[PDB]
């Protein structure tokens, strides 16, 4: 069909990828709905000519990028939502994912039809609408009970702690203030772990920030690693728009005009995942087999190979004496702890020893001109969630140092990170490691909302979590619904007496109602980024304006206004009982717009007077206003800000490290010990009586919990269901093909999927997609966990059996190959 | 009125197509790039006697590069940034960064004389405000 | 969106009835291409109409959302355009506002059925997964087999449609009924309205008049017409516009005297007994003035009081049909004593005036000067139906009509208004008990329960008490079955029957959407609705009509005819395998491929040489329809029963019932029955004495039953985002609520929310609630009281109303502005 | 080629010669689609003028294009035919009746440096016509 131009003079704003890590940038258009562009490049805001076919790459314009939203005063508006081609980040890149924006946004009748957009109460056995004051009263009734008669203990949360969309310095400063500093609560977790705790605790401690780096980094390296990591499906246009171009050869003359004294060899890759990916595949195309290594470790055994190569790059002298002197403690040490021969690391990560000769030559031997090569180690879930978090990451980061590979341009030791960053909060209230689904499992609590997170479809061990909370939740029910004519007061002491009889009253605060509908008592409609203001900062910390365009659905509310709400009402309620003290906890939220939260929050960071902030924007954040991002633009500023003024604006930091003074007590980086110890005993009984490893991941095409995806069309007909690639040999055995389904289990739980033959996959190993809506991959998922209480989500083993043919997935699904050759 | 005016575009006959065996074919104008092929095992929109011939637009959806026909696999490949689309699933994006299906052309097959005549497009094609421009 | 795309003059034309109410206005369905249009010129276009130029009112019902674009199995994409028949004789190309929407609640992927059912969905390991129809199949007839063959039939539940139209119809009761009662052989079975295995009409049909006995047109030639317990402008939109206005207005009195030359034809009047002020009055009071309109404003649930009083009174005047009682009925002399009730008792308890009770008399009764009798036809519906003890009301009110010969005379008739269309053809119900199915799954019976057609968690009586119990069964079954592993269907079988005999219940649902229903249901199965299958239903003149298939149903959604097949053949499989050929020929005859099978195995079969028992609603002749020939008919069909079929007449059927006066009774008379009154049942009576506000519940015109399409309809969610309550405003004042307010109403039985829609018609301590819907379900304040046929009292309830607070986005974007027009 | 309609730029009035409640009848986008503007006293949601309470409607029904009636005092439209209401207070909505669309609202652009309402498109598909632009 067709597209409605832009008019030459639509309103245009800056916007941020709602999405992942690399925080793509995007213009958004819009204009009235009757109104159209002309053709000619002048007479629409695209600035191309539509009056012939466009060239190829000048442009990224679908339907699916166009939409027209209905606001509240009734006028209706065309948007188009489209990458900035002069962003940084980006250089015009869309992913699939950031480019289904314009679909995503609320209108009445398409993809966002189901938005919450009042509150939603379950009483009578029944899901009706409810007023915000009573959602209020109800939910800020209930705390005050629990505070008053149980303590902080009573109120548990699993809320968001991450950037862009359902996050950002506003949304977690407002959260992290309701939570800590006024209802004080140390019952907190993390929507992707169970603890209060951090994904990098080893690395920051031995003084790396995860962040170190620019994204320019990978542009300029020699080598690059992915560990844990598949980017072109997790960091996209990280990948596409940075580390390809590398690969290609476009950046040698960079990196020569920058090192005139260099040689630069063609740039080479190494992964390192068991699994081989649509990563691998297109890195092998684009740079030919013998430039990309893929180490295809056995599953858990990342601390075997670290240590295997720190090992050898030691004995070879391939390290930097100098730098290990003047910068450094711990070496020593570590050379004696972490020891293991070639032979060894080959014997258990199944990694032949001259892959791992090749692997520590291209990255570590000094290159013909002298210099190390600049090798950038970039690592993501599959060892942040692997066999021992804080383990993996000690090995890692030991070859990193001593190799000098952080701090030097084309270097790094980095996340490549899964949502943008955006954390602003007070500190975490105790000083204990609290596993908290484990305790809702053994019935503590009166009260727990989840926020911007479904740990129904994304916990560990998310069967039992889920057996849990329905049990506990319909103890609630139950009561509620025997109450004729109950008072809020009434209704509140109704729900905290069956909290006392083993019930749990639950809350949502989401954009939709989810899964967690089928548990939850009362949810709340909040707000994505363009119907509000939002900040965020993407993996080389660039920190940008998402600007609000639109108008929110019905009294859907930004999260830091929804928090401002909740303790606005708690204070009410305190000072109407003459509770001068508890009342006081809830100061400080009198906020009208999100640009408050951004001002109490990220901007008090160090200043005087403010309270305890630990803010990734640090003391320097206060020079960051919404006005000077919004001239900054979708390029925003390197954090941390260095300088402001009116001339130059903000100026910002490319790279951490570059003096080697590290963020340690003595500003050295501090080698740790990463002893071997095989995988956890939980993990190895799975493996021991089950026949299949059960990794489980992301798909290029859907995001996270399929939370928008799940209401498109053509989401909704590529993956009706999740999906496990399993190896062909396997697959005849089990007589199953693309489109059968089966039943994946083991001792924690039970799950279903699509079959999906992948020949790269290897015999005893399968994927499947994590987090999905149609089949839920985490109900196979062990309880274990490291000693800061990090999942290894990757590190479980299973059976699967056929249930049957699906005739309508093999009418309708491809099972074509997603590697690309 | 709500609908272009396509052109109808003779392509060839039936009988003309090999198994297998991709036509190129420019349509509904000549900056238009398509392919026809005789898949040879019935899909959803294919026509012929043997309702299995299909014909698309080949510029990406994602960023207007044309894709190569892979005749082994019956898919479409992008070499810009590797998307792939399936003939034998009406256009479906079996991986990459596209958000639409890649174009199908409509073709009409007429029994009598044998001719198949492309006749309009399901999907708007990369780099135009309309596929009629 | 400021244009449509016309239909082609060659677009592809079928027939389609409405999907919706009881009358079953005839509709086209043109389909063409996606990039195909038509021209504006008329002859360019198959509408016929001139688009080159405005065209003037009444010549087109034309909207965006009487339009789509479908996608088919094969990929192709067409236009579709649902468009009311000018030709059809039932609406005269009138649509309401529910069937107007048909083409935007056919399937499409991205539109208002986005979320149909498309798959087999399977709750399992505490989640909502996809299966194969296979294993649903094998899980679902496994259960099955092994109820029968561990505790009989007794342990298979159903509530089950017996309706008409969507999700009902002749191919559909056949299939449904022949697997339960012939094939199951279970008697623990209700239907979709009422909660046991019933008629809502038992006693006008004891009595000798079905209750569907006249044609449309004798609304046009009545000299009265009564409405009891009716709005017919919200529930039987286009019986009541294109055939009772026309009478009220005067356009059919030249149709009148043409046919009686010697008879006065007065201005038509009408009369409505309804507690409540409707939509309906206020129009009729529009169209006819005041003076020809009687509102009979009864107190709740005194129809009995009111039908004995008038009696009473015309037997008393001599304003009845003495030769006609004499010929054709029996029992007059006992129901005059039996039923005696003077004009100011019958004031005293209705609290009617004895004026307006004598004038509503005169009117109906009292012959004309040129001697005949008024012809005065009297149209009931649920007001009575779910009234103060339905089989009573029926035997008062049929009464006064046998009395006064107002059934088989032109004009004339004591009918149903009807809710669906009507299309049931079933073997007989398998036992002779009465059993209340809501209260024996409460009490914990039964191991499977399946909901066909229906959503009994918004629509039974009594409905809270039926939630807690349903939901705390299911979850018994879902603990279970979630500690499987590996479990194979066999063994899943049997943990899940394990389950149902500590308490638990396996619940499917065979439906369009998941539903309420799907908070509960372990297994759902994906329905097909008309136009994605052939079918075939009657209105409330009995007028069949054939429904054709355009368009593919979503995914593998299948007609619920040829779902009972699967079960069947599932279950006859099983048996085979297991070498029980007893119990296996009980299972067969369901080798049907598509859904005419069905139409040809039930209702052309009923009465036939070698046939079984079939209780039809097409009697003996049925056989003589067949879907060639009901397509020739086109959308005026055939009144039922066919008299004759040739090649030269085609179908030839019935206009009148009973025009002989031979009813359907032992002797051929009308039997005349005593009709006590009682008062309100003292379970009702006693909400009564503890709560402050009768809570009356019933229709809204532009919302559909359980809102099934229309919660996912943007302007349906805009204009009613929450169910209301009209409430009387001196009563809003006093508990500080208006328009846009949250209240909660509850009783005893529940607790339910509304918001608050101020209504000065209403009367002080009355209020009305939309019933069924998505968002307040108002079922829960209702009792579970019901007469000797297991008949709810729905309309029979009292309750107090709480004010919640105020909704300020209701506030902002409803309209609480007057429903009734003047 | 182009996706929308070409409306007509009709000058109705200027704002303060619209006295409260007291409806303007005019013909947009041609003289056979009768329309009503009003100034509703009290702002509304597609109000325009400087109290933010002056709006637009074809006044054809939706249902089969009966004229209707502009009722002063509920701020209404009421259809004889078949008895639809839409409300001109809540941009059309269907208070009541057999329509399938709200009635269609003439969009108003107000100007402040002259006063002028001026009828620029409409809102919705007026009755009888395969598009608003004949
Ligand atoms: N398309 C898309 N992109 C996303 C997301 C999304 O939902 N969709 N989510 C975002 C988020 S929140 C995150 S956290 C990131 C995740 O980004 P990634 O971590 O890149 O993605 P995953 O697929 O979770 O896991 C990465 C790889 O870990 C490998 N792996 C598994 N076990 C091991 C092991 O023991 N050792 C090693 N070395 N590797 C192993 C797997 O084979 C897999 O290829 O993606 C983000 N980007
Ligand atoms: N718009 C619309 N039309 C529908 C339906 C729908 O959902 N939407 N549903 C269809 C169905 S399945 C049905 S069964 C019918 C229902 O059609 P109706 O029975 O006409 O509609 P109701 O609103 O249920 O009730 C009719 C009237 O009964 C009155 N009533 C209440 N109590 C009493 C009483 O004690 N005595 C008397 N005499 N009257 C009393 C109420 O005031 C109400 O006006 O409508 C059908 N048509
Ligand atoms: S478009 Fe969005 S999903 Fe990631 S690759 Fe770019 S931020
Ligand atoms: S359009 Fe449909 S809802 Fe009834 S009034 Fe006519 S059958
Ligand atoms: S242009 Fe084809 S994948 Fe980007
Ligand atoms: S023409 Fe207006 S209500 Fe029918
Ligand atoms: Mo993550
Ligand atoms: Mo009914």
């Amino acid at each position: 069909d067709r597209i409605t131009l832009p008019p030459a003079n639509a309103q245009r704003t800056n916007m941020t990828c709602h999405f992942c890590i690399v925080g793509c940038g995007y213009h958004v258009y819009k204009w009235p709905e009757l109104q159209e562009g002309g053709r000619a490049p002048e007479q629409n805001a695209l600035g191309l000519d539509f009056r012939k076919q466009l060239p190829p790459l000048a442009v990224t314009l679908t339907p699916a990028m166009t939409n027209v939203v209905t606001e509240h005063n009734g006028r209706r508006y065309n948007i188009m939502v489209v990458p900035d081609k002069a962003c940084v980040v980006n250089s015009g890149l869309s992913s699939t994912r950031g480019g289904k924006m314009a679909s995503y946004m609320y209108t009445p009748t398409g993809d966002g039809k189901q938005r919450l957009k009042a509150p939603r109460l379950y009483a009578a056995d029944q899901w009706v609408d409810t007023t915000w004051d009573h959602a209020m009263a109800l939910y800020a009734g209930l705390i005050k009970k629990t505070l008053d008669k149980d303590g902080p203990q009573g109120v548990f949360f699993s809320c968001f702690d991450h950037g862009g969309a359902g996050g950002g310095f506003e949304n977690t400063w407002g959260t992290g203030k309701l939570m800590f500093s006024a209802i004080q609560t140390p019952m907190v977790r993390i929507h992707n772990r169970p603890a209060y705790n951090s994904e990098c605790h080893a690395t920051r401690e031995m003084g790396i920030g995860e962040l170190n780096n620019a994204y320019e980094d990978a542009q300029l390296a020699d080598v690059i690693w992915s560990i844990g990591n598949n980017p072109y499906e997790s960091q996209t246009n990280y990948f596409l728009n940075h580390w390809l171009p590398n690969l290609q050869g476009a950046t040698t003359s960079k990196k020569k005009e920058r090192f005139p004294n260099e040689n630069f060899p063609q740039a080479r890759i190494i992964f390192v995942d068991p699994r081989d990916t649509p990563s691998v595949a297109i890195a092998r195309h684009v740079a030919g087999n013998d430039r990309v290594l893929h180490l295809a470790i056995e599953p858990g055994t990342d601390t075997a190979l670290f240590n295997g190569l720190f090992t050898y790059v030691v004995e070879q002298g391939w390290i930097d004496k100098p730098f290990i002197e003047a910068h450094t403690k711990g070496f020593d040490d570590a050379v004696k702890t972490n020891r293991l021969s070639l032979d060894e690391c080959s014997n258990i990560t199944g990694v032949p020893v001259d892959m791992l000769k090749r692997a520590a030559e291209w990255s570590y031997k000094p290159k013909a001109s002298g210099q190390a090569p600049r090798t950038m180690h970039a690592y993501e879930k599959g060892i942040i969630w692997g066999n021992d978090n804080y383990v993996i990451q000690s090995a890692l980061l030991d070859l990193v140092i001593a190799t000098h590979n952080v701090g030097r341009r084309g270097t790094g030791c980095v996340r490549m990170g899964g949502h943008q960053e955006g954390y602003t909060r007070p500190p975490y209230p105790g000083d204990k490691k609290i596993y908290i689904d484990q305790e809702l499992i053994k019935g503590k609590g009166r009260i727990m909302t989840w926020w911007g997170c479904n740990n129904f479809q994304t916990s560990n061990n998310a069967q039992a979590l889920r057996e849990a909370i329905l049990q506990r939740s319909a103890i609630v029910k139950q009561a509620m619904q025997k109450a004729r004519g109950a008072t809020t007061e009434e209704m509140v002491d109704v729900i905290y007496e069956a909290t006392q009889n083993g019930g749990l009253f639950v809350t949502s605060i989401n954009l939709y109602p989810t899964k967690l509908a089928e548990a939850a008592h009362l949810m709340l409609p909040a707000a994505h980024p363009g119907e509000m203001n939002l900040t965020s900062m993407n993996g080389e910390r660039r920190i940008r304006l998402s600007e609000k365009f639109m108008d929110p659905p019905g009294t859907a509310m930004a999260d830091c206004l929804i928090a401002a709400r909740i303790a606005n009402a708690l204070r009410d309620m305190y000072q109407k009982d003459g509770k001068a003290e508890m009342a006081a906890q809830f100061e400080g939220f009198d906020w009208k717009t999100e640009e408050d939260a951004f001002n109490d929050g990220f901007r008090r960071a160090g200043q005087p007077g403010a309270p305890a902030i630990d803010s990734q924007g640090g003391s320097t954040g206060h020079l960051v206003t919404y006005d000077r991002l919004r001239k900054s633009g979708n390029n925003g500023v390197q954090l941390p800000v260095v300088s402001w003024d009116e001339s130059k604006g903000l100026v910002g930091t490319e790279m951490l490290y570059t003096e080697g003074k590290f963020d340690t007590d003595d500003g050295k980086a501090h080698f740790k010990p990463a002893p071997w110890n095989g995988l956890p005993a939980t993990v190895q009984q799975q493996k021991d009586k089950y026949r299949f490893w059960l990794n489980n991941g992301r798909n290029n095409e859907v995001w996270q919990t399929a939370y928008h995806d799940q209401y498109n069309s053509l989401m909704q007909e590529r993956y009706p269901m999740a999906y496990i690639e399993m190896n062909p040999d396997d697959c005849k055995q089990l007589d199953v093909t693309g489109g059968d389904i089966v039943e994946v289990y083991n001792d924690f739980g039970s799950t279903f999927a699509m079959v999906y033959p992948v020949a790269e996959i290897k015999r005893g190993q399968t994927f499947m997609l994590f987090g999905y809506v149609n089949g839920i991959q985490g109900d196979v998922t062990t309880d274990w966990t490291d000693r800061n209480i990090i999942p290894y989500y990757k590190g479980t083993w299973g059976d699967i059996r056929k249930v049957g043919s699906m005739e309508e997935f093999k009418r309708t699904v491809s099972f074509k190959s997603r590697r690309f050759a | 009125r709500t609908t272009l005016q396509y052109p109808a575009t003779q392509v060839s006959v039936a009988k003309n197509l090999k198994a297998n065996e991709p036509v190129s074919f420019t349509y509904p104008d000549t900056s238009s790039p398509c392919v026809a092929v005789k898949l040879g095992s019935p899909v959803p929109g294919g026509v012929g006697p043997n309702n299995d011939i299909v014909a698309y637009s080949v510029l990406c959806t994602h960023m207007g590069c044309p894709t190569s026909y892979d005749k082994s696999s019956k898919t479409f490949k992008c070499p810009c940034h590797f998307t792939e689309f399936d003939a034998e699933k009406a256009g479906q994006m079996i991986c990459g960064q596209a958000t639409e299906n890649l174009p199908r052309v409509l073709l009409r097959y007429d029994e009598a004389s044998d001719a198949l005549t492309a006749v309009g497009v399901d999907g708007l094609i990369y780099g135009r405000q309309a596929n009629v421009i």
